[PDB]
């Protein structure tokens, strides 16, 4: 337990530093303010909120093995967890669809995406995440019914997660399983277009004269490896009881959290962004 | 007092609204620059489809062409203004290898090399039209003139394996056409690396497929730019 | 025959120039106190242009100014409150210069259409079109309410009559494109720098060339009179500036640095004639010392190449324009 | 065309020229005399600055 605090103190610092740097670099310089960069700001805001108001309280609760903040703060913390996770995941699908539209139809891309439409889309995404998280949890439509659930809800010092079979399925479907297929289809089409363009170039100037695969592999693999096992066990532990332990659940959930710190290292590797970072 | 301030604010609001309205029209049009050597056929190719500008629409897309013919200086100090165009159209008469006017193709090649290697024009692609195909075929069929007299390297040149000659093409006319196209592509490929490319076409004065060719080339140009921006290409 | 006589005359001129160089400006100004450190901060930023900017001219009242952009617009600002006053749409989208009349009644324009156009502000509509040049316009300046001097790319300059649209006189002698000009304070002479690395001192009343200076090594992009009227400065694309004297008829000082390799797009003096502000291709502006040739400040608030630069008549502010479609007022 | 150039050089050859020291002294005197009324040289108080 001595080194656990040391290792968990670095995650908060990394998340906060990366997201603060990204937000400050976007806000300070006018040349970086485009339509595409609006979604990155929302993703950074969600990751920053997760790094600030989620990781420290969870780490303290794990270390002390007791929730010393009554019963209101446990529910508020759970609502914030769900809200931040959903709002972070949906922005990746938004960005993927944006790139799909930008590459597949280049003539109509300028007219399709505007500042007002981007703002409307971001507001809709955040509203949907809030409806998924805050509305059911605070209205007590997610609690379970077994004796252990009642006992843990009664205790003020105990704050554990118990849900009914329908809520887990609905939340997993809304948060993870719907964006995944959309992103897979989008990136398949993008890879096809890139391959076609490369073939045309080679057929044109082949006599005188890998990147897409690596980029797509990074983008898909990071997200899938970070968030896939948790949303499998989230249904496994309700379908088949007495099959999933608590420590495994916590470990997979925390593996999911650290994906919020890797985001600035994937969506902000641009010469303009690097120059902006250097100027700071 | 505030009486002048209110009128100033109203005028500023009206001007800003007009500018916002005009920005949408400005951002959804494509500008093209038309260049060519002397007697190459710029006027004939533009009529079929200080300064001269034409506007045409294909597939509900707005296009806007320019033809700078008012200035005929050997140097081009006005070439730095056209550093934000979609593409450049270069027209050359490929059937003028025996006109002294160094012959004409040498001057055209030098002009193409100078345009390609320019500080401001380092991210603009070129659509290349090799005009006057029928005259080139007629010259090749006749034995009066030989290309090796003016271009010695043609003697050791051989037709590339990847070719698409039409049924009416003789083995010699195809060889000459591909020799000239390769002569241009050799200069094209050496200088740039991924930033901008060249699109060569064989054109005469009776075909009416040039608008489709420009449309497809511009679509490819924008698609490649977007692919390269995201590091997918 | 004639060529030998021309060479002999050139040698005689060169020998005559060398006999009058008793001392140097750098030697005389050794004991004067240095200007020190000068720092300028942006006060206003103007937005509204959809494309890059080439031209800008201050008003006589030191409050209004005009600007021209590639999108085909001509906007008049109010630097005190940042309020757009006018927006004139242009027939041709390729504009390269603009000017603002001394009385504020009219504004001129020109570009790649080989035509100079005058607009009546206090009537906005086109008032007169001047044609006859066979090359793109590079500059235009108002002598008074009824006269204007223009230069074009056909190696000639002309003096126009707006009322009738006729060239009163024409100036010839350059072997390259004329790139800029500037009028004397009393409006009796003017200078023009061309693309053959030479500048000449013309006479408006007579119509003849009086002096020629050939100190540079490449194209000349900018020119500006000293406030006194007995000197001027030029800026070429070889990253050098030079100060010429009319009476001594030779170069006095050179403003160059070893860390600058980019070209110069515009120059301008100050109210007292002590500072010299020059814009460069490396996205920033440098401030020199006229009597020392020592750099004394840098203005680095732009994100693209600086194309124009101007100082107000009262010497209260400096305006700059760039290719990112933004103007900035420094103080 | 050569005759015109010869005439131009002949006209330009006969011009009086003054000492470089005199011109430098005149420029220095003008700069020194008009140094007080230069808002860009000596910064102006913020009371009389219309841009701030
Ligand atoms: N026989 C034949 N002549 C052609 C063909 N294409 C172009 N031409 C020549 O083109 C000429 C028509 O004038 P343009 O092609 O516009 O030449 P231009 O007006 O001088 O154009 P620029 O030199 O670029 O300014 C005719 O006299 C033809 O000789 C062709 O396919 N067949
Ligand atoms: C306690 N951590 C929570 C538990 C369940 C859950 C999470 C995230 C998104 C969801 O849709 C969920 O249902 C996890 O972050």
């Amino acid at each position: 337990v001595v080194g656990m605090g040391i290792v968990m103190s670095l995650i908060v610092l990394a998340i906060v530093f990366g997201n603060v740097l990204v937000i400050t670099a976007i806000a300070k310089f006018e040349r970086l303010q485009t339509v595409t960069n609006y979604f990155i700001t929302s993703l950074a805001c969600a990751d920053l909120v997760m790094g600030l108001a989620v990781v420290p309280f969870g780490a303290a609760h794990i270390l002390t093995k007791t929730w010393t903040f009554g019963n209101f703060w446990c529910e508020f913390w759970t609502s914030i967890d769900v809200l931040c996770v959903t709002a972070s995941i949906e922005t990746l699908c938004v960005i993927a669809v944006d790139r799909y539209f930008a590459i597949t139809s280049p003539f109509k891309y300028q007219s399709l995406l505007t500042k007002n439409k981007a703002r409307v889309i971001i507001l809709m995404v955040w509203i949907v995440s809030g409806l998924t998280s805050f509305l059911p949890i605070q209205m007590h439509w997610y609690r379970a019914t077994h004796q252990e659930a009642i006992n843990c809800y009664a205790e003020e010092t105990c704050c554990d997660f118990f849900t009914n079979q329908a809520y887990a399925i609905a939340s997993s479907i809304v948060s993870f399983y719907v964006p995944l297929v959309i992103m897979v289809f989008v990136y398949s089409r993008v890879f096809q277009e890139a391959k076609r363009q490369l073939q045309k170039i080679d057929k044109s100037e082949g006599r005188f004269h890998h990147k897409a695969l690596k980029t797509l592999g990074i983008i898909m693999g990071t997200f899938t490896l970070c968030w896939l096992p948790f949303f499998i066990v989230n249904i496994v532990h309700v379908i088949q009881d007495n099959l999933i332990r608590k420590e495994v659940y916590i470990l997979l959930n925390w593996i999911g959290y650290v994906n919020s710190g890797f985001n600035p290292l994937i969506y902000c590797r641009s010469p303009d962004f690097r120059i902006a970072f250097q100027e700071l | 007092q505030r009486n002048e301030e209110k009128a100033q604010r109203e005028a500023n609001k009206k001007i800003e609204k007009q500018l916002q309205k005009d920005k949408q029209v400005y951002r959804a049009t494509h500008r093209l620059l038309l260049l060519g050597a002397g007697e190459s056929g710029k006027s004939t190719i533009v009529k079929q489809m200080g300064i001269f500008e034409t506007k045409f629409q294909v597939d509900k897309v707005n296009f806007h062409m320019f033809d700078v013919g008012g200035q005929r200086d050997e140097r081009r100090k006005w070439i730095q203004c056209f550093n934000d165009v979609t593409a450049i159209i270069f027209v050359v008469a490929s059937s003028s290898y025996n006109m002294v006017i160094t012959n004409r193709l040498q001057e055209a090649l030098n002009l193409f090399k100078s345009i390609w290697n320019n500080r401001w024009l380092r991210t603009i692609s070129v659509i290349l039209f090799l005009n006057k195909q029928d005259l080139l075929a007629e010259k090749v069929l006749a034995g009066k003139s030989k290309i090796e007299d003016y271009f010695p390297e043609f003697a050791r040149y051989t037709t590339p394996e990847d070719a698409t000659p039409e049924p009416g093409e003789d083995p010699r006319v195809t060889r000459a056409k591909y020799f000239i196209r390769d002569e241009f592509l050799r200069i094209s490929t050496a200088s740039g690396d991924g930033r901008h490319y060249c699109y060569p076409h064989f054109t005469c004065a009776v075909d009416t497929e040039n608008i489709r060719r420009v449309f497809n080339d511009c679509r490819d140009i924008i698609q490649r730019m977007h692919l390269r921006q995201y590091e997918l290409l | 025959q004639l060529r030998q006589e021309a060479e002999q005359l050139k040698n005689q001129i060169r020998d005559a120039r060398k006999a009058c160089a008793d001392a140097t400006l750098s030697q005389i100004t050794n004991n004067i106190d240095p200007v020190g450190r000068i720092q300028m901060r942006t006060r206003r930023t103007l937005r509204g242009h959809l494309a890059k900017i080439y031209a800008m001219h201050w008003g006589t009242d030191s409050r209004l100014l005009v600007s021209a952009s590639q999108d085909g617009k001509l906007i008049i600002w109010d630097s005190y409150t940042t309020n757009k006053v006018h927006a004139i749409p242009l027939r041709s989208s390729w504009v390269m210069t603009c000017a603002y009349a001394p009385s504020g009644n009219y504004v001129a324009c020109g570009g790649l259409d080989n035509i100079c156009s005058i607009y009546n502000l206090k009537t906005v509509r086109v008032s007169r079109e001047l044609a006859g040049h066979t090359g793109y316009l590079s500059c235009c300046r108002f002598l008074d309410d009824n006269q204007i001097v223009t230069s074009s790319g056909d190696t000639t300059c002309a003096l126009w009559d707006i009322e009738t649209g006729q060239q009163t006189t024409t100036f010839t002698g350059h072997t390259g494109d004329v790139m800029s000009l500037s009028l004397a304070p009393d409006t009796r002479l003017f200078v023009s720098g061309a693309c053959d690395a030479s500048a000449k001192l013309w006479d408006v009343r007579e119509g003849m060339c009086r002096q020629t200076f050939t100190g540079h090594e490449s194209d000349i992009n900018a020119i500006c009179f000293f406030p006194n009227g007995n000197a001027f400065a030029t800026g070429s694309d070889d990253a050098t500036c030079r100060l010429f004297d009319l009476r001594a008829d030779q170069e006095l000082m050179t403003y160059s640095h070893d860390n600058i390799i980019c070209g110069i797009t515009s120059v301008s003096f100050s109210k007292s004639g002590r500072l010299l502000l020059a814009g460069y291709d490396d996205f920033n502006c440098n401030v020199w010392d006229a009597l020392k040739a020592d750099r004394a400040g840098v203005l680095a608030g732009h994100d693209n190449r600086v194309s124009c630069l101007g100082v107000t008549d009262d010497g209260m502010a400096v305006a700059t324009g760039s290719w990112d479609s933004f103007l900035k007022i420094w103080n | 065309q050569a005759r015109k150039l010869v005439e131009q050089l002949k006209m330009e050859a006969n011009i009086d020229r003054i000492k470089v020291s005199k011109a430098a002294a005149d420029l220095m005197a003008y700069c020194e005399a008009h140094a007080k009324e230069d808002p860009l040289l000596t910064p102006v108080p913020a009371s009389e600055n219309p841009f701030r």
